[PDB]
């Protein structure tokens, strides 16, 4: 009927930064309301070895580099030197 | 081993369209080939002024709120043979997943079932004519990686999500 | 016409210098770093 995938999810404070190496701490939450709705676009990959070109391939869910965020909407673009 | 205990504040984080135009000197050459994949002499392409409406999204597994397919499904690699980097996955529709502070992100059973067997309609072997496609979650490392983190409503959230990457298909 | 592109850049190694340091300007946090 309307069978939904319900995630478990947890709001930290302490976490590994994505900009560089380190570690950063935020204040806990004020609101009782904190609600979001994304639209996922897509999908960030990576693939079991020790198993190449064989029956099966195993894909995981992957991610870390947001550099890997920004080459999905920029992948068709370039910079040319102009005169 | 630098600490930096800065005025901890309550903001509100949000994403404002960043566009990127031609920087100096420079060109910015749009591919207008529909179904670009990666790496290539691209036909089909044209000079711009600025690239298009970008949302820099932070967040894990799970690109949100940004460009989609206008064709069909797209993975690109640098090298998909090379099990070590990451495929990028464009989707064909987008799916939604509502979160809250409460703990929990919920989306749609079917629409997600479904992008999987679109997804694994050319997984590595390279839209392979055919083989068995397995979905299974992360090895380990940290919560950011190991988990759909992202910063929702200014809060961080680590979603639990071994449901999403748990099962099997050819 | 019949132009090259890949997976380097236009703006992977730009955004991602704009965005760290629009974090920064927004998202204060108590930060910890190792040198």
């Amino acid at each position: 009927g309307s069978d939904t995938i319900t995630l478990p999810c947890r709001i930290k404070q302490i976490i590994n930064m994505w900009q560089k190496v380190g570690k950063a701490m935020y204040a806990p939450p004020i609101s009782g309301q904190i609600r979001c709705s994304s639209n996922i676009t897509g999908l960030l990959l990576t693939r079991d070895g020790g198993n190449s070109n064989n029956e099966s391939e195993i894909f995981r869910p992957g991610g870390g580099d947001m550099r890997d965020n920004w080459r999905s909407e920029l992948y068709k673009y370039k910079v040319v030197k102009i005169e | 081993t630098s600490v930096i205990t800065q005025a901890c504040p309550k903001v509100s984080f949000e994403p404002i369209p960043i566009h990127y135009c031609a920087p100096a000197g420079f060109a910015i050459l749009k591919c207008n080939n529909k179904t670009f994949n990666g790496t290539g002499p691209c036909t089909n392409v044209s000079t711009v002024q600025c690239t298009h409406g970008i949302r820099p999204v932070v967040s894990t597994q799970l690109l949100l709120n940004g460009s989609l397919a206008e064709e069909e499904v797209v993975i690109r690699s640098v090298n998909f043979t090379d099990n070590a980097k990451t495929i990028i996955v464009q989707l064909n529709t987008s799916v939604e997943i509502n979160c809250t502070g409460a703990g929990h992100c919920n989306i749609s059973r079917a629409k997600w079932n479904n992008t999987l067997k679109q997804i694994a309609s050319k997984l590595r072997e390279q839209f392979g004519n055919n083989k068995t496609i397995i979905f299974k979650q992360s090895s380990g490392g940290d919560p950011e990686i190991v988990t759909h983190s992202f910063n929702c409503g200014g809060e961080f959230f680590y979603c639990n999500s071994t449901q999403l990457f748990n099962s099997t298909w050819f | 016409t019949e132009n090259f592109n890949m997976w380097k850049n236009d703006m992977v190694e730009q955004m991602h210098e704009d965005i760290i340091s629009l974090w920064d300007q927004s998202l204060k946090p108590c930060v910890k770093l190792t040198p």
